[PDB]
């Protein structure tokens, strides 16, 4: 978050602008001079993606390619607004003139002319695209205009009205009266509510309305729900409104003079501009300044300008740029705006919002090889990444009470503390995680110094949460005992002053607080090592590799650094530490060198300067927010390009910039062999460049160059590389046999049948993939081709154990696993494959008794009986066979194999199917011999027997039918 | 569904008038239901029924009453010519006598702009006023309403016409609602343009701003006495000379029987944004109806087939969530989802949704195959070709047409079932009784197998890859493990709402609800979460969770058992979790745990995956060493002596080797710190 005077463009006649508005669709900004100028100036729209073209001296921004004056007005252009849809350039003067302007074969020309003219149209805007124009004259007259600006319905209210401002649903707006009061009515006129007045509370008087700016919704906000109307006042206090009627409108007191205000196009950032009696100076210089809030309205950022008179502010389309209606010119001042972002382990974290959530997606991206992870994490503050874990600032199920939810490089989560510090000024480590409230500082010690290295015995570690404390930012020894994390939560008086800003590392941690005086803390004996005191009131801090010189930059921007090596001068040990002289000029964020302690990546405006100590290296911009600088070199990350594909992230915003330190170390390096080489590794030192040489020298095959730079420094393989490419054979596969050394299967396989080895590239296209054409590769060469039909399987259970079975069925064809075949071919309900499976497997093997328990899990009767059987399960098979009511084959099987359960568990089920209302089943089930003349007996006789009775008829008459059907046929057969 | 009795209530009776609802108006957040019944305004409460005001401000029966859509006033129009009206305090402020008897009452939206038709006028009571501001129109003002945005005003007239007209009473519509005159007209307090314009013929008119109407104007059953929109428009309360107030869809297609009453329902209102109705009645029992809509929904793991709109089904494949309905077009009874099988019971019969497509991502289903008769069940199990009834005793097979092969009474209440995995005909019902005991019974098996007598209630049970690990939730929500081999308890723990085990690993049971989400990952100890809900499926690592109203899809991820696997030297189990599915760290830990302890040959494989071809030389070098004996001390110092340390490379050189080597290749490394 910073905003600095990035360019002015030359304006033609240098006309005072009246107002300023941003074209939001094709950027041809039209800044509303008086006396009836429109100049419609030509930017387009310039991201972070052009300083990725634009490394090494540049800036998002354009030039003065157009500026079209503009003949539609006489009066001063106190109204200008811009239709977000159709492009429909309309403007009125102190009088009435009304006119929209097209592009008229690329140039802004008149189409509309509305004219009423009795009084001042002080206030006129289109609605969020730009379909209703609210033509409002002094008198009260508000023309409500249409898409074509006819007087739809023209309404005195009855009153003086200056300022109005459409909704974004646009229909109650906001008529405000210039005494300090805001009304709103409909379009029948009848009075509806009052806007509340939070700006005139707070301070006597009805202040007098500068400017009502509602953001009308053309990128949807931040966050939803977050205030983006402005009814600000020039008394100092303003209040931020969701909506007309807000009773939180937050009443900053930002205790200026403004004339404007102006919200960014997405909703994220309250600019307020205007000038200013400076109580600094006794003639009260007309300094016009733009103050920049939140949303909420949280204090942001101040822009410094020595223009004659700003009246007028608007922004980009993202709120990259803010565009100035200056006196002189239009100032075009660049904004980094408000993400919440991290970077640890090549895993870019960035919490913007779709636009489709709520919810901020927490964008665990990495680096590494573009993996993508969105993790959607409520509640959520801020991000902290830092090492081998990243922590998110996030409450709980419930306000208040925080989660530090420790992630990996993927994003998941493995640890979490439920707290009730609330991690504002978050730091994470590799063992602890600081969360700070205003005096309350946690560091979450979730593993010690000593943990996850041995865990010899059960109390390796006996203390968990007590590692951690909730200590203060005043607090002094925290280790004289042994203490709770609870012990602090306030002294018996208030705190000297809250923090501001807290960075750590895995031993040390780092309390920027707002007045400067940190007390820096040690780990895990979480005492005070050293009370510093910042010279400046910290807007970030940021540490070296040694801490030594650490940089503060302040509230306004300004890079100071800080020694860490100074006493108190008060008589005690209030003060540590003392700023290094190094000041530049408008410097926002640091990435310090990892390194070399002189050096740093250093955020000026945009030009990211090098310093070699604390002259410059090379100027090598770099608006991305870096993520490392070390071994003279510096990792990128192009977040706010990020922010245009945050789904669709990649590697090509993690570019990698260099100092011309190792610019030129290694670019004579590889040019030079020894020459330049070997004395200038040590001249930019940090050995990696020994490597860079002597690895280079290998590969160059200089095997003096090679040897002695690997002499240097430390690499054993590198000199054994050295000594076998001096003695392997062919130069192809020298470089082949490096290639497959060094993870290039390319390049090996670009050496393979080139000195005619086939099978070798087989083998390395035969490695990693799928596993199709790599059985291709095994059966058309013999190459790796056990491992791979290993790998043929693994992919196949793993295709197994992702409910892939199918594909895992032909991963067992081309390679050779029967059994897991029946796996897959058993979760997939296609048990006959199973019964294929039978003879695949070795038969008169207990496979088969398995898969007949199979069989049986399943409840099949007999082929689980002959899976038995196949492998000489005879039990089971007897056991599966007077189980499932078969029962003259139960019979003749079980005393086939020889185990008769046959008449217990036959009249069992006999009875159960009784039970199951199956009576003719349990009758049945006792003809053992089973004749078709002994079942018509049998029916007949039992059909005699109840026809005796007479009693249950349906049973008589059952009976008949069988038996005289049967009997019928044996007559047809008899006579 | 259930259509619970909020309340239901005989009013009092006083004044000695006809206890009749005659009119039901709402407050609008639906708090008191304001009741005109006989001459009184009888208001209650649409919670719990208590007369909060008993109001006899009228001399004749209080014909209509309506409540401000602002909220601030309630009135109430008799036959005497007058319209008294009470404040949303009960209070009577106002009393202004028209020129004929009152019709119906409508309130503005704008403002208390009470519209009073009478039969000759309509009053339209300003706020304030005492002055009747009459509609003189030739035919008879039967039906008034007032639109949502507060404009219009549709004097609905004795002609079979509604003329829609102003605030001031102009005509502007000529809605042609036909030869029958409509007495009951309502603007939805939600919608502006949708006109219900019931009459007595049956025909449901859903009508709108000139006269067109919105869905198919459906002949009712009934002479309706008053028809309108539940859940603002989504669906229908019916109620006339049936006694009774229906539920429909806005196609028209029946829900559910919603009131169950004594007499005549002359107003039915759905309480404004609730579940509840105002069903009064020709005696006066005004009766508010809990219409609770429950996501009915059969799942295979993945089509979470979800009940929306109350005739189709919204099943979501939770894999693609491609929420494409089935246009049953009839109000759904049971859901049961297969592989790609889907039975619904509908009122028409048992329809078995297939996917036209063979795979799960798409979603247009086709009835492939119905059971012919209507036929029902509680627990809908469709099968590859059966749709089996699952009763609380009785278990009635059916096929996916409707042959009653075989009927299964058992011993117990059934409170839980699910499908084994099987061939077709040959799918199971693991019953999961409420008295414990769990029984296996299949397609063709006429017996059960009593698996697990498990020791509370089965509300929640599932089973393994091999069928053979019965984890159960009781009522008591904890997760009983039962091993089926064992058949017994092996495993119990809490923190389980609900448990489902794994399709390819034994011990892969994991268990959320209650806010924890405790996964027993194998025979390594326990995997940390955090998850309410129910387990409804575990796909190794995947929870579809039933968050009681649909599915929410949170993994598991096995990380704490993976350290568990790869710490404890177990990086053969890692391995195989690896081929599960696991971060290529674990991948690193196997290759290095069997790097530095010696064990080559897995490290190997596990260098290969991650194509680490110089640790695989490094791991080649020292197992072709160890498996020629040459004292592994030798071997781990070469281990590290081609990684870069050389003090425990020599050190480990002192009595298996050279440290001499340290001599003259410390000199040409230039570390000549531990040269010295």
């Amino acid at each position: 978050m910073f905003i600095y005077l990035s360019k002015k463009i030359a304006i033609p006649n240098n006309v005072k602008l009246r107002c300023i508005s941003w074209n939001t669709d094709q950027g041809w900004i039209a800044c509303g001079g008086e006396s009836g100028l429109l100049k419609v100036l030509r930017l387009d729209g310039t991201t972070s993606k052009d300083v990725k073209g634009k490394k090494e001296g540049g800036a998002p921004g354009g030039n003065l390619s157009l500026n079209q004056t503009l003949e539609g007005h006489n009066g001063a252009v106190i109204c200008v607004c811009w239709n977000n849809a159709f492009q429909k350039l309309t403007t009125s003067d102190e009088f009435g003139l009304i006119i929209v302007w097209m592009l008229h074969k690329g140039m802004w020309f008149e189409e509309m002319i509305n004219n009423r003219n009795k009084s001042v149209v002080k206030d006129m805007k289109w609605t969020s695209n730009g379909e209703k124009i609210c033509i409002v004259y002094e008198d009260g007259a508000v023309i409500v205009g249409s898409v074509d600006g006819n007087r739809l319905w023209g309404k005195e209210l009855g009153m003086d009205l200056a300022l109005v401002e459409w909704s974004p649903d646009g229909r109650l707006l906001l008529f405000a009266t210039p005494g300090g009061e805001c009304h709103v009515y409909d379009g029948n006129g009848n009075g509806v509510a009052k806007v509340p007045l939070y700006c005139n509370e707070g301070y006597a008087g009805a202040s007098k309305i500068i400017g009502v700016e509602w953001y009308d919704g053309v990128e949807g906000y931040a966050e939803p729900n977050c205030p983006v109307l402005a009814i600000c006042l020039d008394n100092g206090r303003m209040q931020l409104m969701r909506y007309e009627s807000d009773d939180n409108a937050v009443c900053i007191d930002t205790g200026i003079k403004p004339v404007k205000v102006k919200w960014n196009m997405n909703g994220t950032i309250l600019a307020v501009a205007g000038f200013q009696m400076s109580s600094a100076v006794a003639d009260g210089r007309e300094l016009w300044m733009v103050q920049f809030y939140n949303h909420n309205g949280e204090h942001l950022r101040t822009l410094r300008v020595p223009g004659g008179g700003i009246s007028g502010i608007s922004w980009e389309g993202n709120g990259l740029r803010l565009a100035l209606s200056v006196d002189s010119y239009v100032y075009f001042a660049n904004v980094r705006p408000d993400y919440k972002w991290g970077y640890f382990c090549n895993t870019l974290v960035y919490a913007f919002n779709r636009p489709d959530r709520s919810e901020h997606c927490v964008m665990f991206w990495d680096t590494k090889n573009n993996d993508k992870y969105p993790k959607y994490v409520r509640k959520l503050v801020a991000i902290q990444a830092f090492g081998d874990f990243c922590v998110l600032a996030t409450k709980g199920e419930n306000p208040g009470e925080h989660i530090l939810i420790l992630c990996n490089a993927i994003g998941s989560p493995v640890d979490s503390k439920y707290i009730e510090v609330e991690p504002k000024y978050l730091a994470i480590t590799n063992y602890h995680v600081i969360a700070a409230n205003d005096e309350v500082v946690y560091v979450w010690q979730f593993r010690t110094s000593f943990s996850k290295v041995l865990s010899t015995d059960i109390n390796a570690v006996k203390r968990k949460d007590v590692r951690e404390k909730m200590f203060s930012v005043d607090d002094s020894n925290p280790a004289l005992s042994d203490r709770s994390p609870e012990s602090f939560r306030n002294m018996t008086t208030q705190t000297t002053d809250p923090i501001a800003c807290v960075t750590a590392c895995d031993s040390v941690l780092m309390i920027g607080r707002a007045s400067g005086v940190v007390n820096r803390y040690s780990l895990p004996h979480l005492t005070l090592d050293a009370q510093h005191v910042l010279r400046c009131r910290p807007q970030m801090l940021a540490l070296n590799c040694n801490l030594s010189k650490m940089s503060i930059i302040d509230i306004n921007g300004v890079l100071t650094f800080f020694d860490l090596t100074a006493k108190a001068p008060g008589g005690g040990a209030n003060t540590m530490g003392e700023h290094l002289s190094f000041e530049r000029k408008d410097a926002w964020d640091m990435r310090w060198a990892d390194d070399n302690p002189e050096l740093f990546a250093m955020m000026e405006k945009t030009r990211m300067y090098i310093f070699r100590g604390l002259d410059p290296e090379e100027p090598v911009t770099s608006s991305a927010y870096l993520c490392s600088f070390h071994d003279l070199e510096i990792t990128a990350a192009f977040l706010d390009d990020i922010m245009q594909q945050p789904d669709q992230p990649d590697l090509e915003f993690m570019v990698m910039y260099e100092t011309r330190s190792l610019r030129d170390t290694r670019e004579l390096l590889k040019s030079a062999s020894v020459d330049d080489a070997y004395a200038f590794v040590d001249s930019n030192s940090h050995p990696r460049l020994w490597r860079n040489l002597a690895e280079h020298a290998l590969e160059q095959l200089d095997f003096t160059t090679a040897d002695k730079a690997f002499v240097r420094c430390a690499d054993y393989q590198g000199i054994q590389f050295v000594k076998h490419l001096g003695k392997l054979d062919d130069k192809a596969k020298q470089r082949a046999e490096v290639a497959v050394y060094f993870k290039r299967f390319d390049e090996a396989e670009q050496l393979y049948m080139r000195m005619d080895r086939p099978d070798l590239a087989i083998d390395m296209r035969m490695r990693l993939g799928d596993w199709f054409k790599v059985e291709r590769l095994i059966r058309e060469s013999s190459g790796d081709d056990a491992q791979l039909l290993n790998a043929h399987n693994k992919i196949g259970q793993y295709y197994s154990d992702r409910h892939k079975w199918g594909k895992a069925a032909q991963y067992y064809a081309q390679a050779k696993n029967s059994e897991m075949l029946v796996e897959c071919f058993y979760a997939l309900e296609d048990f006959v494959a199973l019964g294929r499976l039978m003879d695949a497997l070795p038969d008169g093997s207990p496979l088969l008794a398995n898969i007949g328990e199979k069989f049986q899990s399943v409840g099949l009767c007999n082929e689980g009986v002959t899976a038995f059987l196949k492998a000489g399960d005879t039990k089971r098979a007897i056991d599966c066979c007077v189980l499932l009511n078969q029962w003259d084959q139960a019979v003749q099987l079980a005393q086939a194999h020889n185990f008769p359960q046959i008449e217990q568990l036959l009249a069992k089920y006999a009875n159960h199917l009784l039970e199951k209302e199956k009576v003719m089943d349990a009758i049945e089930l006792y003809r053992k011999a089973n004749h078709s003349m002994e079942a018509a007996r049998l029916l007949q006789d039992l059909a005699k027997k109840c026809a005796d009775q007479k009693v249950h008829p349906l049973r008589v008459k059952k009976l008949y039918v069988l038996a005289a059907l049967e009997i019928e046929k044996f007559k047809k057969r008899t006579l | 569904m259930r259509t619970v009795v909020a309340w239901q209530e005989t009013p009092p009776e006083k004044d000695g008038v006809r206890n009749v609802c005659y009119d039901l108006c709402f407050k609008p957040d639906g708090s008191q239901v304001v009741a005109g019944i006989g001459n009184r305004v009888l208001v209650y409460d649409a919670a719990d029924g208590d007369l909060l005001h008993a109001l006899k401000g009228h001399k004749d029966s209080i014909y209509c009453v309506a409540y401000a859509q602002n909220g601030k006033r309630f009135a109430s129009g008799g036959a005497d010519k007058t319209v008294i009206i009470w404040t949303s305090k009960a209070e009577g402020i106002l009393k202004y006598t028209h020129n004929d008897a009152i019709q119906c009452l409508s309130y503005n939206p704008v403002t208390q702009q009470l519209a009073s038709a009478t039969g000759s006028d309509v009053g339209l009571w300003s706020p304030e006023q005492k002055s009747v501001a009459k509609h003189k129109v030739a035919s008879r003002i039967c039906s008034i309403s007032w639109t949502a945005d507060g404009a219009y005003l549709a004097l609905g007239c004795f002609d079979g016409v509604i003329s829609i007209r102003d605030k001031g009473g102009s005509e502007k519509h000529r809605i042609e609602t036909g030869p029958s005159p409509v007495w009951s007209i309502c603007w939805n307090p939600v919608e502006t343009n949708v006109l219900c314009a019931g009459c007595f013929d049956g025909v449901l008119k859903f009508y709108m701003m000139s006269g067109q109407q919105k869905s198919k104007d459906r002949e009712l059953a009934f002479d309706p006495l008053c028809v309108s929109y539940f859940s603002s428009g989504e669906y229908i309360t019916v109620s006339g000379t049936d006694k009774t107030v229906h539920l429909y869809t806005r196609d028209g297609t029946y829900l559910t029987k919603i009131a169950d009453r004594d007499s005549w329902v002359w107003a039915v209102r759905p309480r404004p944004k609730h579940n509840f109705v105002a069903v009064g009645t020709e005696g006066g029992g005004i009766a508010m109806f809990q219409l609770i809509f429950s996501t009915v929904h059969g799942l295979y793991q993945d089509r979470y087939a979800y009940r929306d709109q109350m005739t189709d089904v919204i099943i979501q494949h939770l894999i693609t969530e491609q929420k494409v309905r089935i246009k049953c077009k009839d109000y759904v009874k049971k859901i049961a989802v297969y592989k790609d099988k889907l039975a619904v019971q509908l009122q028409n019969k048992v329809v078995i949704y297939e996917l036209a497509n063979a795979d799960d991502f798409d979603m247009h289903y086709q009835s492939a195959t119905k059971i012919q008769q209507k036929l029902d069940c509680n627990l809908l199990v469709v099968t590859s070709h059966h749709v089996i009834l699952c009763q609380e005793k009785k278990l009635q097979l059916y096929n996916f047409d409707g042959v009653k092969e075989r009927e299964w009474v058992l011993d117990s209440v059934i409170r839980y079932i699910k499908v084994v995995g099987g061939p077709p005909r040959r799918e199971g019902l693991l019953v999961g009784l409420k008295s414990g005991a769990i029984l296996k019974i299949f397609v063709d098996n006429p017996f059960p197998i009593p698996l697990i007598k498990h020791t509370a209630s089965v509300r929640c049970l599932d089973l393994s890859a091999s069928r053979n690990k019965l984890a159960v939730v009781d009522e008591n929500a904890k997760v009983l493990v039962y091993n089926l081999i064992t058949k017994e308890l092996v495993f119990e723990e809490s923190n389980a709402n609900s448990v489902a085990w794994n399709s390819e690993f034994e011990d892969m049971f994991c268990y959320s609800g209650n806010g924890m989400l405790s996964i027993k990952t194998g025979d390594f100890p326990l995997h940390q979460q955090k998850l309410q809900g129910f387990v409804v499926g575990f796909k190794g690592s995947k929870i579809f969770c039933l968050h009681y109203v649909s599915m929410q899809t949170i993994d598991v991820p096995q990380s704490a058992s993976m350290y568990r696997y790869l710490e404890r030297k177990d990086f053969e189990s890692a391995y195989r979790v690896a081929c599960l599915g696991v971060t290529e760290a674990d991948w690193k830990q196997l290759a290095l745990e069997a790097l530095q302890a010696l064990n080559l040959e897995v490290a190997r494989k596990a260098f290969i995956r991650i194509r680490d071809v110089r640790f695989v030389e490094l791991v080649n070098r020292t197992e072709a060493g160890r498996k020629a004996g040459t004292s592994e001390q030798l071997l781990l110092a070469e281990i590290m002596a081609f990684q870069g340390r050389y003090q425990e490379a020599a050190r480990l050189f002192t009595q298996a080797g050279a440290v001499d080597r340290a001599m003259e290749m410390f000199s040409d490394l230039r570390q000549f710190d531990e040269a010295k």
